Order: C-alpha cells, then structure tokens, then sequence
C-alpha cells in the first residue's frame, strides 16, 4: 500500500553541542566559535613592524650600553618586545627616573630618529674620554654608553658646566642624562674635583636640581658607585640648560620623537616571523574573525574576548542520533 | 523535543536523504526513494546560518594593548588590573557558554518545529485519503505514482481526484 | 516559523481586525466581519509588556562620575582607565545587541504560538462538522448563523446539535 | 502556555498524583486512580537539575581580595576602582536576573511541552477507540480494566483487540 | 459554505527589528531601548548647578588669577566645568603641587566661603604691596594671584616669618601657600635678602620644608622665574605654623569646605542652559528612563549604559508583510 | 462508560517565581541561586589563619608599639585583619613611608619570623636607653617602640654611626628604621648634638639621604616633634649600610619574610571563630556553591559573585495554582 513520510537529515558525523537541559548531543553539524590557534609567531602589528630588542632592555638601547647590538635605525614601530629578563641593562649599576613612564611612552612610536645634540669633541675644560668602565666593556676594554658622556675633571679641575641647546628640529625631543653617586669623598674628589656638587636642569617646563648621594653600598659588578638616569620631553623652540659642578653624565645624543598612539611592551622570548595581524600574543599571532579566544591574556591590538574556556561549540544541523 | 517531532513520532534520522535536512521518503509501485523539501530547508539554514553569523558579528573589537607596566612599589595598582582583567574573564566566559547552551537548544527545537511544520502540513493535504501510522508516514488508501506524490511534496495534491478511489478502499478496509 | 502558523498556513495578517491582535473573520447568510479574541490577545499583551519592562527594570543604575583627572606623568593608570570603560562598552554593547535580538525571535514565535493554539482550539471544537481549507480556515458542513459563530469563538460550539445535518452535507459532495 | 497544555486543555494540576511530575488518572468498572509516568518524570528531572546545575557550575570563582587600600592623595585612582566595580555589580545584576526570568520561562514551557507530547503520545495510541473530550480526558468506546489501561501506559495497547467492541459502541453510541 | 477564519492585526507600519535567524523584519509595533537624544545644554545635576569655570582653570579661580573673572561666590556645586584648555591658569608661570588630587576634592562641594586668614596689612616688616608682575596683569598694571601675597624685603632686610593661623570657624579650611624659585643668586638678594633660605609649613599632620631650588630656565611669559604652590586640609580647633626667611608666597585667603561627595571635572565648551538633570554629557544632558545610550562615554549623575550602536529596537507588535 | 486522562503534578506549597512575561506565578517547586547567609564570624582561608591586629594597626605592631599586645609569633596567615580605627597606631606621633604598599606586601605571608639584627647593647658611642616617651608608655613609664631604637647623644657628642648588617639568612629581610624631626635648633642640639645632620641608607638597589626638617607643628599626644619611618626589603646576601650624624631610629628588630601570593587587608570589628572557608567577608564566612550573593562587596578568597538582588528563585517544578 501507498505511504507518504515525513523526516529529516541524518549522517556519520560525531560532532557534539551541549544544551540548557542536557549533554553530549551528538548533531549533523556545528561550529566552533573560539580561537585556539596561533602562529608561534611575533609579527608586524596592522602593517607596523614591532620593536624587537633581543638581550636588551629599553634603558640599555636608549642610553646605548656597548653590548647591546649596535644602533637599528628603525624609524617606526607599533610595540616593543623584550625578554623576559634582558642580559644587558645598565651596564654600570644604578637606576632610571620614571622608567616606567618612558617605557609606555616608547611603547608605540611613529617616527624616531637618534641626532647629535652636543659633540663629545666639545667638552674642552673637562675630559670626555676617561669615563670608562670594565662594568661596560666594549670589546675587552672598559668602555661606557655610547648616547651619553661621563665627564671626568681635566688636569685638577672642574670648572662648572654651563650648556645649552635649543630644539630647532621640528619635533619633541627626548633628551637623556645622568648623576654619578660616589662611593666616598676620597673617590668625588678623584673625580670630580669639587667636594660639593649639583647638576641643575631648566626647561620651560622642568625645573630639576640634583645632588649626588655618598653612601656606602654593595658591590654590583664589583662596583659601589650608581648611576642614575633622567629624562625630559623638549619641545620645539624650547631649550634645555644644564649647569653643573660635577657628576654629570652630559647628553650627547638625543632622540627627535613623535607620538600618536599607544602600547605596551610585550614580553615575549620570540623571534620576528615576517608576518602581519591584528592580534599579537606573546605565544603567537591570531589570524581572527571568531569573537573569543582561550590563547594568553597579554594580547596587543584588536583581538577577541579572552575567556576561560575549551570549547565554544554552537548547533548548527540537527540531532544526529544513528 | 519540544514539537514532538525529531526524537518523538519520527523515531530517527535517514542517511538516505543527503541533499537537504528535511524531506520525504515514498514507496509506490514505481519504486522507493527519497526527495528533499528544498524550501523549509533552505530557509532553516538561513536561519542557523543568520544565527551564528550574529553571534560572531555583535562583538565589538578594540584595540588594547595589555600590559605588565606597574613596578613593586605599585601593587595595589598591579591589584586594580588584576581585578578588572579577572572580572572580565569570567563575564565574558559565563556569558559565551551560556550563550551557547541556550542557543543550541534553540537550534534544536527549531529543527524538531520544521519537521513537525512539514508533517503537519502534508497531513492537512492528504486528510482521508490516507491513514496516519504514527511514525510520520501515511499508508496511502489510494494509488500514489510518482506525479501523485510529487504533488504531495509541491504543494499541489488533487484531494477530490482520489476522494473516492480512497473512500472505496477505506470502506472495505473495514468489514 | 517556529508554528508553522503566522506565515505557515495563515499566509497574512488582516488589516480588517484592528481591536486585538489575534482573532476570527466568518462569513454566513447574515454577512461576513471580524472579531478578535480578547483573551489570547490581553495575554499576550501582559505577556509582551511585561518582557519589555523586565529588560528596562532589571538593569542597576548607580551614580556614577566620569572623568578624566590623571595629568600627563599618570598616563599608564588613564590607559588602565581606558581599559576598563571599554571594557564594559564591549560587554554592554554585545549583551544588549544580542539580547535584542534573541528576545525578538522568541516575540515573534510568541505570536505565531497563540495563532496556531487559538486555531486548534477551533479545530477541537468543530471536528468533522467543518472541513480544514489548509489557510486557517474552516468551511462548515451545516449552517452557522451568527450566535452558531460567536459560540464557536466562546468556546461554546454544541457539537452534537449540528453533527446530523453535518454529516448529512458531508457525504454529498463526495461525488 | 507555548503548548496549550498545562494552562490550556488540561485546565489544573492534581493533588491526588504525588509520585511524579506527569502522569495518568483512571476510572473504570475497578476502581478510580492515579499512577504516574516514571520515564518523561525522571527525564524531566535530569534535565531540569541539570540546567540548574550548569547555571550554578559554569561560574568561574578565583581568589580576589578587596580592598580599600587608597589614601586620600589618591581619590583618583579610588574613583577609578569604583567605577570598575559598580560596573560589574552592575553587569552581574542584570545579567543573573534576567537569566533567571528567561530560564524561568523556559522550564515551565519544557513543563508544559512534556505534558503536551504525553498526551499526544496517549491519543495515538487510542484513535477511534475513545473519544476526546478536550479536558485531557479521553472516554473510552470499550471496556478498558486495570491490565488494559496499564497498556496504555506502558505503551503496549492493542488497537485491533478492541477496535470492533469500540466501533459497535461508536457506531451505537454514535447511533 | 458560511466561513469562520482566524487571522491576525496588520498595518502600514514600516517599522524593522532585527531577530536572532533573521534581519529587517517589519513589524506592527515596536520601541527603541537605545537613548540617542541630549538637549545640547550644560544643567544642574540633582537640583544642584555646576561650577562653571569660564576661561580660568581651577588653580586660575583659586588663587585668584587677576584675569579671571570676579564673581559672587557660589556656595555649593555638583561638578565643575572647564574648557579643554582655559586661558587663564597660572598668570605667573609654575605648578601646583598635588593638583589634580585638589581638583578632584574640589570636583563636588556641598559648602564653599572664602575668608581672610592673614591680612595683607599686617606683614610689617616685609613689603606686601611690590609683589607684583607683568605675567599677571590686573588692569594694564602689573599684579598678582588676589588670594595670597609675594611677599618681597623691606628696605635691605627679611626677617623672619614666624605666622600661625588658629582654626576657629566649624569647618575645615583649604588654605594654600607658595615658593618662588627664581633664576639666580641675585635675583635672590635682590628681592628677599638671604641667600639660604627656607619655608616650613607644619598643622597637627602636615611636616613641611620647602628649599628654593635655582636652576636656568627658559622664559614663559618672559619670565625665568617660577612659582610652586601647596595646599592642605586644616581641621577645625588645628592651627597652621609658619616660617619662612623668603621665597614665601603667603596665604591671605583661604576657603570653608565642606565635602559630602565627590564627582569630577568636566570639559566641555557649551554654556549654562538652566535646567535639571540626572545625566549629563559634555554634549548636554540626557532625559533618560532608556536603559542604554551612544551619546558620550564622559558623563556625571545616574547614566544608562554607553553602548556602541545605533539601535536597540524591540519588537512589540506582529510581522506586517504585504 | 470510561475515562482516561491526561494531567500535571500538584501540591501545597507557596514558592514563587518570576517569569521574563508574568509576575508571582505559584509553582510546585523552585530553587534559590542566591546566597544571603553568613556564618558572623572570622575564618581561616583555605586552610589558613588570618593575622587579626586587634587594636593595633599593621605599623604599631610591626614596630613594636608597646601598647600593642606582646608580639605572639604568628609565622604564617592569609589575609590581615584590621579594626577601622585602632587605637594603638603610632605612638609617637609621625608618619609610615609607602605605608600602603608595605600593608599590602604583608597581606599575605608565607612565612614570617621576627630576628634581633642590631644589638641595642651594641651602640657604644650613643646613649640607647634615654629614647624614651610619655607618649610611648610602657611597664609604668616612659618607653618606645620596641622593635626599633631611638639613639640620643652620649655625655655631649654624637660621633657619626657607620654600622652594616648583612643578611645571612635564607630568606628576605624586611627592615625598618625612622628619622626624627624635632621642633626647633634648642632641641636638636640638646638630643643629638650635631645642628646639621643626615642619615644615609645603602643597600644593592636603595641609595637614600634622609634629613630631618625642623618645622613649627600642633602637638598630638602633647609633642611636637614628628617619627619619620622607612623599609626595605633586603635580598639574601645583600648588606644593608646605615651613616648617620643625629636623629636616627636604628633597627634593631627585623623580619625574615617569604611571600608566595597577595590578598589585602580586611576593616573588621569581628573575632576570630575557629572555622575555615573559602570566602570571608567582613560580616562572615560565606560557605557557598551559589554562583551570586548579596553579603558584601568586600571579599577575600574564591567567593561567589557580589549582587543586588534579595531573590534570585529558578523555577524546577510546575505552575500550582489553586
Ligand atoms: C630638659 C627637659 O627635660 N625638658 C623639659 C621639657 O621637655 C618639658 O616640657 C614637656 O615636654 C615633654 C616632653 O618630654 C619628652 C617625652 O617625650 O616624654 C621627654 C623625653 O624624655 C624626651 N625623650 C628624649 C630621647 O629626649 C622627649 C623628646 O625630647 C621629645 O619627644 C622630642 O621631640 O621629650 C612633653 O612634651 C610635655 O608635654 C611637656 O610638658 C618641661 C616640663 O616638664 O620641662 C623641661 O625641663
Ligand atoms: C630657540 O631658538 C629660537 C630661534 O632663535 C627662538 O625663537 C626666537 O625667539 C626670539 C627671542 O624673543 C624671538 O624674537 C624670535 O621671533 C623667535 N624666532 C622664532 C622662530 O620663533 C626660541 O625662543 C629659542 N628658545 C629659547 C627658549 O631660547
Ligand atoms: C586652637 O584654638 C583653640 C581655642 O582656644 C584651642 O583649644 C583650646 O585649648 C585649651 C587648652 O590650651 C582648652 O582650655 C580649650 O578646651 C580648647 N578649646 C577646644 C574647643 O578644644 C586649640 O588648642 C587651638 N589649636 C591649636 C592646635 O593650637
Ligand atoms: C655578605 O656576607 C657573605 C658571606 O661572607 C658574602 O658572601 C660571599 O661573598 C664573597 C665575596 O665577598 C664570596 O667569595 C662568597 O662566595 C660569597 N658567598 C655567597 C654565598 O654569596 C656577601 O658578599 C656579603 N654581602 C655583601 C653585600 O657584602
Ligand atoms: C616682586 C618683584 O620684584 N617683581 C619683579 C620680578 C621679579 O624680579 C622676578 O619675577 C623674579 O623671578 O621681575 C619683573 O620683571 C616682573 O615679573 O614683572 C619685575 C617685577 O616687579
Ligand atoms: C508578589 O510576590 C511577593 C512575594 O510572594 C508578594 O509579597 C506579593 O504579594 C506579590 N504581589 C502580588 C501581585 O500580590
């Protein structure tokens, strides 16, 4: 006899969904909607290739610490990379002011570019060539970084610095320099020749005055003495002023800066992979579209929802029950 | 299911129909054989197709770049970010896999409605004419060819042209 | 739809019954109108409205200033600020956009539900004494003079003081 | 309801029944009682705690410690946690109140459905042997004792066996 | 052959909702949950009005900034608002220490008075009335912030200031101070007479030891000099002590404060506009019951939710297709 | 004639339920998702106990407040519990440096154990017995923190202290010292005779010069004069180095420290209750499996989330009308 039945599609297919009400659903389709790939990859970021600096901090490159590869003029970059902990820092022991604060500030740049802002050759009354040290050596021998000068007194003396530079560049500069804290009196005067000793700093903007601190300290890299580091903004037309008795570590490169976006800096023990993305992790990149991933939660630039999860599978076909 | 349909009167799925999700199968003198309704299944993949397509396309995405920037004299700050990055973690995840869940069931119970909507409507076309068995097949009380019952499935079954025949072979179906 | 109803096998709406949302046209001897059932309609008024005043309601309003106190060496806590507002933009903006969404469909399968039960509420009522067109209509088999109507929209259809003469015009037209 | 069911055709709950959640109730020449379906009851549980379970089981809870660790040169970043934190008190609100209006719904229409697809599951069983009264009830054309309405239930009952006794009263209880 | 259909409301309405399986959907009735309307006007927040701060920033209107307008005192505010960058802040260049924490304090105040603490009269043996400068022009004269006093020698000689300020009143005081750096060591005699000078500034809670620190700067205004001031809380039954040998740039006024709650600063261009609001934006205030809005992400008082979109429109009534 | 029906569950019971279209729907059973019960009392946290100060305040027993109960060697808790306002702080009236960040370095520790690192009998140029205070009272009398030393000038001299501690321990050493700053030149020169003076701190990574600045201020506790304190934690095998010419507070006590994770600091008014939990609240343990409470917003350990919401009942059984 004659039948007409009504059903519906069915397959071999495996894939399973969860439910409200219950588990295990094995059906004729679904979709998975969370990302678990990634390329093990650091990649440009929206065309831009990163900052990738390899055994070097941001400090070290900046002020430029002799073993640390020489000078990549790169112009332009969307985030920075460093090791989780960098092999060359501050080469001679000691501190950065606000570092931090510069790092973010670096972390995204839209054009650098490293000028001379004050010759070495031109320090007449002081010597410019002495401040050396095995803590940073160069090749075998005690060298120093390489952006900034350790003026050391000449003959027995040191007579005060007063110097000056006005930005005529077009764009904000970052200028970088430094303060010698001695160990004891015996080594200031060494030195330096004067006992008592300031740098001061002027700006439109900046009014800083800074005294060494002696004070007796542990050995680092067998040395007691630190360095510390400041820096400043200087924007077109200003100029910045540096009077000083002593213990200056004088600039002589700066660095014409412009800004129009931020970052951060990634820590990531990865190499450049030549590739570009939209999602940078330090694990990989994520070529996306999905609206969640499971990947690492450190991500830079437009990426999906982070999320704690496995498995983000939506129903598609039907109950394939066979 | 919530229509009775997909795991209730019709107790199973047909490997045998391959071109669509839901449809047909016939035995005639002719010869057995499966047809898909291309229409209530094209419209259901549009559906399901429209359905995941939004859930991936309402996500609004950003440009953020995160971010271990706060030193040790800052923790209470580092403690901040923690709090927020955690908080969104787990809205979003209990978010995306309830989501999920609920969206699932939808899916299923909207299959188990058009299976149910396509039964219903072929019925209302046969009515006496044929005997409902309760599996989702209709023992045919008239002789239904190949043009018979593509019209059955088109939408175009000539009731009254049977209506006899069939009212005969009900008749002496029973006594 | 879900119920096969709404655009099913009641293939439109009517612009004729304005005063409710579901309902009944007829046509006899006396005339042909509109009526609406005020019972599903009311409910399904209740219904819709209290959904929409449930959306509005249950969101949390508190004060709130915002802000843009950090100056220019507290960038990194403005980022984490940044972060965070976002952060919730992100959320709000997906949840409501998918919350609408989803609350749509189920509205709208709402609608197409109380079609399909008000018509087999009829359907139980009539059985035999009317035939099924297929458009959510019902062509009666005995006369249906306007009390006969509105006591089949109350509820009220005497089965049994028709199923004479119904059954009388039934056999007929079968040749 | 979504299924006419629980508030519709089967217009109240029984008391009588307390061993389940769906089930029968009968009177024959035997006696008068309640019995209850263990099959769609117990897979109505599962499902039911299961939803509960997964609402319950879905949240992620890690260690956080908060938190008014901020002085007042640091009203600004103390502006900054509040608003993080109202922000999710928020987003947590809406969210939990509005999954249990919604999950709430669904449960007492998957109520609803079971009710629904046991009653039909019933009236397919019985076609022309009993009548519909449109009560949930059915009234049967033959003598049903114990042994044949516990067929019923279990899904074991023999059309053919009664259909002549049932169409004697039928067509003499329909005479 | 009489007829009874059941059918179902339809109009002409071109109304669209969106559904989870489909799009553009016309419908019978339907409302939006999405704010999209503000009235373009800057109002009262809860009954109470804004400090609006025209061209003068915060630290302008607080010191008082000669070119800031004068105006009758408002008592009680519930924000404040700026412009993205006033015009009149520090006439005499410099900073404020601690500002933004200030401004933020300040940012809603439920009672505000200003008060003479120290008279301008009674610095007898210190000029009063010479601290004056082209950088803060009164009335095409030369003159300075109105609240506090540079105080400068008399004859060839600044004796010490030895100053205290008991307070009375029943609530706590905001009282404000200063440091004058100049540009070098004759500047330094020639306008207090000490060349190595001090301020201490001490209250129940307050430890303070200001230093002048002299450093070459570049002209702001044509002036090297700068001008740094402090600010704190006296409670009520605490005194402030001063003393300072010069660089002293004196409190005169100072302010009752009372503070319930806080809010924060506004930038925005647009003007009062005498209305009542419980939501305001930068762009104007929201009359709002909508649970969502996509004005502006910046805003004070009970907000609904900023949201990215353009539409939120829920279905109310039926499908209406032809 | 015969009947079979089909029917639904009934019962007795009240419990509500609110539903996405209808409100108070009657139903057969409902389970609430919310928890709103505590337990009143103060609890270890995952297995561990909670340092409770009780009232004392995390500086006054860390310097050994002699008010403060008798130092119990607690070597180990989860989270620190503190009154709202103790009243055994600071006896001495002054000031804790990065008091915030010390507090939430010691909200959780792993191990903590208190160690004599400078002997008081080992000052034998310097009075260490005299630095005594009424504001510090003791066993009947004038004392001082006892954690710390307070040297004064021996007979009428106070030679310059050069003394180095080197941690030989395994583990981080927090320490702790102070600067005193007195109320005028007379009372310098009475305690430590030196008129100008300073105290150097030296370490791997600190370089500090602390000076005293005499100011005028209210007396809290009937003095003047003002205790400065000051911290660090020193590596394994780094060495600490103190200079000082006057008006310093010596460490003598300091604290072998090991921290493996954070949690904060707990304002409660509450005593401890000999329980466990995985989340305590400043009103009680809440002992929980519920994904929301309403409790408190101030919570420690893996908690459920916070809510405003008194019900949160999820339908399980049927509609039990009457
Ligand atoms: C020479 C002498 O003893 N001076 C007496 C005044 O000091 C005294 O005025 C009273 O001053 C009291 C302060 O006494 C203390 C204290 O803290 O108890 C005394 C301490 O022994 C001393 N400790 C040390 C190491 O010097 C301490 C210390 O100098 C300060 O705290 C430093 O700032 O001073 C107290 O403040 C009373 O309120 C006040 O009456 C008067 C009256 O006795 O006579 C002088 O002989
Ligand atoms: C940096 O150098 C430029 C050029 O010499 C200075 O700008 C000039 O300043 C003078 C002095 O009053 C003005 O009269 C000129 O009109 C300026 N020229 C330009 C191009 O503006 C600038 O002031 C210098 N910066 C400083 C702080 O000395
Ligand atoms: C500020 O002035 C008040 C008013 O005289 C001082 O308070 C009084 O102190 C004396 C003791 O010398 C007592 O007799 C009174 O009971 C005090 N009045 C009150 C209301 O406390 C107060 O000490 C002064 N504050 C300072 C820091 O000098
Ligand atoms: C702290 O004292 C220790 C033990 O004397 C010093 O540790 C040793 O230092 C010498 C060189 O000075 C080495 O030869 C040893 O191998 C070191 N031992 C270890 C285990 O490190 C340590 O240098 C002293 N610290 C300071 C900062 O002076
Ligand atoms: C009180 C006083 O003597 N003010 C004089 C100052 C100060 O010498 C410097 O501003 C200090 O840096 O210089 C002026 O050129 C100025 O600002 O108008 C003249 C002015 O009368
Ligand atoms: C709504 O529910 C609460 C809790 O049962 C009850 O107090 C109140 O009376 C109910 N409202 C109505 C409509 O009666």
């Amino acid at each position: 006899q004659d039948q007409i039945c009504i059903g519906y599609h069915a397959n071999n297919s495996t894939e399973q969904v969860d439910t409200i009400m219950e588990k295990n659903v094995t059906v004729t389709h679904a979709q998975d909607i969370l990302e678990k790939k990634h390329n093990g990859k650091l990649c440009d970021l929206d065309g831009v290739k990163p900052l990738i600096l390899r055994d070097c901090s941001v400090a070290g490159w900046l002020l430029g610490n002799p073993m640390c590869d020489e000078f990549i003029n790169v112009p332009e970059w969307s985030y920075i990379v460093e090791k989780a902990n960098p092999v060359n820092d501050l080469c001679y022991p000691g501190d950065f002011n606000d570092y931090e604060e510069l790092k973010h500030l670096l972390s995204r740049i839209n054009h650098f570019e490293k000028i001379q802002i004050i010759p070495k050759s031109s320090w007449s009354s002081h010597e410019a060539s002495l401040g050396v040290s095995s803590a940073c050596p160069y090749q075998g021998k005690s060298s120093f970084f390489r952006n900034v000068v350790w003026l050391i007194k000449k003959d027995s003396t040191y007579p005060t610095i007063k110097r000056s530079y006005n930005n005529t560049n077009q764009e904000d500069l970052l200028v970088l320099w430094g303060i010698h804290h001695p160990n004891d009196a015996a080594e200031q005067t060494k030195l330096y020749q004067n006992p008592t000793t300031y740098i001061s700093v002027g700006t439109s903007t900046l009014n800083q005055r800074l005294v060494p601190r002696i004070a007796t300290r542990s050995k680092v890299k067998g040395l007691s003495g630190r360095m510390e580091f400041f820096w400043t903004i200087l924007k077109p037309n200003d100029a910045i002023n540096f009077e000083s008795n002593g213990n200056f570590i004088a600039p002589e490169y700066a660095y014409k800066i412009v800004k129009k976006g931020d970052s951060t800096i990634m820590k990531s023990e990865l190499e450049y992979g030549n590739c570009n993305t939209k999602c940078q992790t330090p694990m990989g990149a994520i070529n996306s579209s999905m609206p969640f991933h499971n990947i690492h939660p450190l991500t830079i630039g437009e990426c999906p929802k982070y999320v704690k999860s496995n498995r983000l599978v939506l129903a598609i076909g039907l109950r394939n029950s066979p | 299911g919530l229509f009775g349909a997909i795991a209730g009167f019709i107790e199973g799925g047909w490997q045998g129909m391959v071109d669509g999700w839901y449809g047909y199968h016939h035995s005639n003198e002719q010869g057995s054989g499966y047809a898909a309704d291309k229409e209530s299944t094209q419209k259901a993949i549009d559906g399901v197709t429209n359905k995941v397509n939004s859930i991936i396309d309402k996500m609004n995405t950003q440009f953020e770049a995160v971010g271990r920037e706060f030193n040790n004299l800052e923790r209470r700050i580092e403690n901040l970010n923690k709090k927020m990055e955690d908080g969104f973690l787990d809205v979003w995840t209990y978010n995306a896999e309830l989501l999920v869940l609920m969206e699932n069931e939808r899916t299923l119970d909207f299959h188990d409605s058009n299976v149910k909507n396509l039964y219903d409507k072929v019925r209302l076309q046969l009515r006496d004419n044929a005997k409902e068995l309760g599996n989702g097949c209709f023992e045919f009380y008239h002789k239904c060819d190949n043009e018979c019952m593509e019209s059955v499935r088109n939408g175009t079954y000539d009731y009254p042209q049977y209506s006899e025949e069939a009212r005969l072979k009900r008749e002496e179906i029973s006594g």
